[PDB]
RNA sequence: AAAUAUUGGCGAGAGACCGAUAGCGAACAAGUACAGUGAUGGAAAGAUGAAAAGAACUUUGAAAAGAGAGUGAAAAAGUACGUGAAAUUGUUGAAAGGGAAGGGCAUUUGAUCAGACAGGCCAGCAUCAGUUUUGGUGGCA
RNA sequence: GACGUAAGUCAAGGAUGCUGGCAUAAUGGUUAUAUGCCGCCCGUCUUGAAACACGGACCAAGGAGUCUAACGUCUAUGCGAGUGUUUGGGUGUAAAACCCAUACGCGUAAUGAAAGUGAACGUAGGUUGGGGCCUCGCAAGAGGUGCACAAUCGACCGAU
RNA sequence: ACUAAUCGAACCAUCUAGUAGCUGGUUCCUGCCGAAGUUUCCCUCAGGAUAGCAGAAGCUCGUAUCAGUUUUAUGAGGUA
RNA sequence: AAGCGUGUUACCUAUACUCUACCGUCAGGGUUGAUAUGAUGCCCUGACGAGUAGGCAGGCGUGGAGGUCAGUGACGAAGCCUAGACCGUAAGGUCGGGUCGAACGGCCUCUAGUGCAGAUCUUGGUGGUAGUAGCAAAUAUUCAAAUGAGAACUUUGAAG
């Protein structure tokens, strides 16, 4: 017998690999785990981890916040990276000129990106490049912002959105949510 | 599939994962939204406050359509111009020659004003328009229309 | 004959019978975990039967060999048969239990021919 | 088929041994042998037997000539571990002995050379056991175990 | 009028449907046989063989039938008919058995069985390594 | 690592060497039996079952978390400020597959009972962290940038 | 009491698979993790909701924040 | 004392402790310019393994569906029997022999009316009980012949 402090044959709880069945993920999963290995750079491994990632775990970035982010002071020349889907902005009106490394990329962002002067690079096409992700400008969506994150921790006085599918008058706007009807959560 | 569900593996297990004491059952707290303010008031009052009791005011015979008016924000008024003719305008900003936005046949009731458009002068026809919308489209140098 | 292999070591040779399948024909001796509440078989007690467990797996550098070091293929043809060519130290031919006689002969004889040792080199014979 | 096929089958070659260090060192016998030793044999078909120890061969057999003249065992190899080594003591200071070695038991009616090879040692022996009293006597009878005897407490 | 409906009727085409305890209650002389005064209730029951070629003839028997013979690819297909499981049963063989029997670990005995000679089986000694157990003796504080 | 001046050797990152018998039921497996020791009848409710608690004489076949409407979290996939061809139309090798307009739904705006009004002072803010990247350093470290996320103070929209 | 072996409301069919907080049953194997009978509310006391205990999915990071422990310093308490 | 109090040693044996091996699980690593083509692969290192209710994971089996093996089969498919054999911890899989007579599998996928010992479970079949309880109310039968394979029981006669 053994005192155990900890709980036996507990795993990681971390995706060691995409749960996807891609083929061609399988491969840029094969190349950056080569990579983390041979190379010990940090970006091949938070690249690497983001290619393991769940849908909503790796949300879309937008244009415009890629040109954001290319306003940083002295990032103006950066290959933004991206492990995930790259969307089109309308609300931006000048785009730079920048090469763009990401998994996916729409069809408006694409031609946005093309039409600044700038390229839209594979993650193999970065790995060829930036071995060591030299230059690189990892960007990342964001998460919070999911609709579904709205009714995460409902509680009195939590603030949060209730789960309700019928909005408007007569439906959970009455006792519990005013003092003149009982209370107020 | 059948196949894949958790049946398939409580095959040969008795209580087929509902429990030897609680000993799954008919109805046990009730049907529907039964007991909602008696033995279900916790779980209704933390998780949908304001569900029961009653609200403002009642209104007979409701038709949506009179209340129908899509919003739309300046910082996406640009996208009612077609990509191909939209840089034509968007360089050689000038009166004289501005592009007429009839952001009713695009669909919208009313212009709001999320803004920061370009500085390019656009006249905007609308049935609505929020009072900071059409400062924006002034500033810009263009005008807002009213139409019905 | 095959490969050199370590000794073959099995950690339980005996059949795991179903606990009452002596008792009851209707009670079948294919194994079945005892899941009632008080069964003894379920809580272990001295004396009663053992059951299935991960800690009775053979060694990986035996498991799947026959007693004379090879593993079994199922051949139902020639090509099948061929299939273990380069691999006579290593597999034994048992041609399938629905394979004509005067199909196994074509067998037997192709297999002997390549060296390829077959387990059943008996069934269905004129003898 | 019958069986679809394995996708990749394992590697028919043989691997090669890891060099082993284990050196062969001469064996050390027993301080109670010594040459000349009268010897109780244990096993073999002459059980019970009292022998004269004459010489450790390569193989780390015993080479025993218990005289043939006396109690009929020929010049032959046992096992020191199958032996009890007794406190009598004949010298063998006086027979030549080195033309006895493992090719001279190979395994392949008795051949002639190995008669003179006996007829030449048991002149030597038998020279000195009659010297001694009673040892002639004592090497033709064979040894038992009687009732209460302890052989934990015996002397040999 | 049409676009709509259609567990009835008639005429068609179909199925990742059921396959004789399933599928309609009913694959069959099935809403039949049968129960109930009555309203009603309501089954069970498919398969020899390619073809009866459904066993002429002899013999034992009062006869059923048996034993032969014969037909058939097959009677280990004889209408008590494809295959023909289990429970239960007869016979033969083996074995055990002082108020149950059955089971686990181990081995004896009996019976039974597989594979290998291009090393397979069982051992003995020596020199070592790992882990231990039990002695003898030396030097120091 | 040790030993040897070196050669090389060794008990130093896991057994070799020598020899014998048999090559078959001899070892082993299976099975019946015997012997030693052990072993209460399962299932179930239950604090507690071998129970003088219940179901179970036996056997075969049948026999119980399903489908559907709406939905929550998570995951895969397609496209992405959009998205959804399949009500319908076109077409067909004909319930398939292939093609498609106008709409409609959900999303892209909230808030108020409602009338209504409706989202940039600012590099879309400041502060504290913050992976990664950049510069200097043999390195440590230091400095610049700092997406997601977290805490917090503000700004904007609506209600009061 | 009797009203077709049926009577403190016959029998037949259908609604009807009537509802059941209650009894019984709930069908392969192995591997890993692993409980609760306690809080609050309830015509609640053989039942639920709620929190807790549990699993699973992970995610953000990479030796911190920590800790059913002591020491030092400093409080508090009214039982023996 | 083989009792009581006390002291000393030796000794016995747990699924506990030490070491070693094998299985599995978890963790941390290694491995690409032939990794001398298994990268959900191979390999290295360490630790761990009780379990009802329950959760999850990887597998085994069954009916049907798309694809493949130009798979098996009247020279015998399937089914069934088999103290004959082999593989798997196991669900199970495979082979031999007998019976049998017409269809059926392996693999990749799809799908479900998909796995039974229990439900006083349904239907059907069958036991022990057991050649047992019994076949005892209504007073009562008997002789002979005939018939017949066979007569307590049929017929006729006689009689009661
Ligand atoms: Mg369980
Ligand atoms: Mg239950
Ligand atoms: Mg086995
Ligand atoms: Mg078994
Ligand atoms: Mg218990
Ligand atoms: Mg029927
Ligand atoms: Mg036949
Ligand atoms: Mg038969
Ligand atoms: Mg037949
Ligand atoms: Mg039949
Ligand atoms: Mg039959
Ligand atoms: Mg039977
Ligand atoms: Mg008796
Ligand atoms: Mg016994
Ligand atoms: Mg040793
Ligand atoms: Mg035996
Ligand atoms: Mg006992
Ligand atoms: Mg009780
Ligand atoms: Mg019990
Ligand atoms: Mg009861
Ligand atoms: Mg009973
Ligand atoms: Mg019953
Ligand atoms: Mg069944
Ligand atoms: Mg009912
Ligand atoms: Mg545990
Ligand atoms: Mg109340
Ligand atoms: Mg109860
Ligand atoms: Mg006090
Ligand atoms: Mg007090
Ligand atoms: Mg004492
Ligand atoms: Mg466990
Ligand atoms: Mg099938
Ligand atoms: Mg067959
Ligand atoms: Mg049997
Ligand atoms: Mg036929
Ligand atoms: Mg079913
Ligand atoms: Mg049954
Ligand atoms: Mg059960
Ligand atoms: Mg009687």
């Amino acid at each position: 017998g053994i005192d155990h402090t900890s709980k036996q044959h507990k795993r990681s709880g971390h995706r060691t690999a995409p749960k996807s069945d891609n083929v061609y993920l399988k491969l840029l999963v094969k190349l950056y785990t080569f990579l983390a290995r041979r190379t010990d750079a940090p970006f091949n491994k938070v690249v690497l981890k983001a290619l393991f990632l769940s849908k909503i775990n790796r949300p879309p970035v937008s244009v415009s916040r890629i040109a954001r982010a290319l306003k940083q002071e002295g990032a103006a020349n950066k290959t933004v990276v991206v492990v995930g889907t790259v969307t089109d902005d309308a609300r931006i009106f000048e785009f730079p000129k920048t090469t763009v490394a990401a998994l996916r990329f729409t069809a408006g962002a694409r031609a946005k990106i093309v039409k600044a002067g700038g390229e839209c690079i594979t993650l193999d096409q970065l790995a060829v490049r930036a071995p060591k992700g030299q230059n690189t400008l990892i960007l990342r969506g964001p998460r919070n912002s999911r609709e579904a994150v709205r009714h995460f921790g409902m509680g009195p006085h939590k603030g949060k959105a209730p789960r309700i599918l019928s909005t408007g008058r007569k439906f959970e706007r009455a006792r519990g949510r005013r003092r003149s009807k009982g209370f107020k959560v | 599939p059948s196949r894949f569900t958790k049946t398939r593996k409580h095959r040969g297990h008795v209580s087929a994962g509902k429990g030897r004491i609680g000993k799954h059952r008919k109805h046990p707290g009730g049907r529907g939204m039964a007991g909602g303010q008696h033995h279900h008031r916790i779980n209704m009052d933390k998780y949908h406050p304001g569900y029961f009791g009653k609200v403002g005011m009642r209104y007979f015979h409701k038709q949506q359509a009179h209340f129908w008016k899509p919003v739309l924000n300046l910082d996406k008024l640009w996208t009612l111009i077609p990509e191909d003719k939209r840089d034509q305008y968007l360089k050689s900003a000038s009166k004289e020659t501005a592009p007429v936005i009839d952001t009713l046949a695009a669909g919208y009731g009313k212009i709001l004003g999320k803004g920061r458009i370009p500085n390019v002068p656009v006249i905007v026809k609308a049935r609505f328009v929020s009072k900071l919308a059409e400062e924006k489209i002034r500033a810009a140098g263009g005008v807002v229309e009213l139409i019905a | 004959a095959s490969l050199p292999h370590p000794k073959i070591v099995k950690k339980h040779t005996k059949k795991f019978k179903r606990h009452h399948s002596d008792r009851y024909h209707r009670v079948a001796e294919n194994w079945r975990k005892q899941k009632g509440i008080d069964s003894v078989v379920r809580r272990r007690f001295r004396g009663n039967i053992s059951q299935p467990k991960i800690g009775y797996g053979s060694n990986k550098k035996t498991k799947f060999l026959s007693p004379s070091g090879h593993k079994t293929f199922l051949v139902a043809n020639v090509k099948d048969l061929e299939t273990l060519t380069m691999h006579t130290k290593t597999y034994a031919a048992e041609i399938a239990h629905n394979i004509s006689a005067k199909n196994r002969v074509v067998i037997l004889a192709r297999a002997k021919a390549l060296g390829i040792k077959v387990t059943n080199p008996k069934g269905r014979l004129a003898l | 088929s019958a069986q679809k096929a394995p996708k990749w089958y394992p590697s028919e070659d043989v691997a090669a041994l890891k060099k082993t260090r284990k050196a062969a060192r001469p064996q050390k016998l027993r301080a109670s042998l010594v040459p000349g030793t009268v010897l109780i044999l244990l096993a073999g078909r002459f059980r019970g037997k009292r022998v004269v120890y004459l010489k450790h061969l390569e193989d780390n057999t015993l080479l025993i000539s218990g005289p043939f003249k006396v109690n009929g065992v020929p010049l032959r190899r046992v096992n020191a571990r199958y032996v009890i080594a007794t406190s009598t003591k004949v010298s063998v200071e006086g027979v030549n002995v080195e033309k006895f070695n493992v090719e001279y038991f190979a395994k392949e009616e008795i051949k002639a050379e190995r008669v003179e090879d006996q007829k030449v040692v048991d002149k030597a022996l038998i020279a000195e056991i009659k010297k001694t009293p009673l040892l002639k006597q004592y090497l033709s009878a064979s040894f038992s175990l009687k009732n209460g005897d302890k052989p934990h407490m015996l002397k040999f």
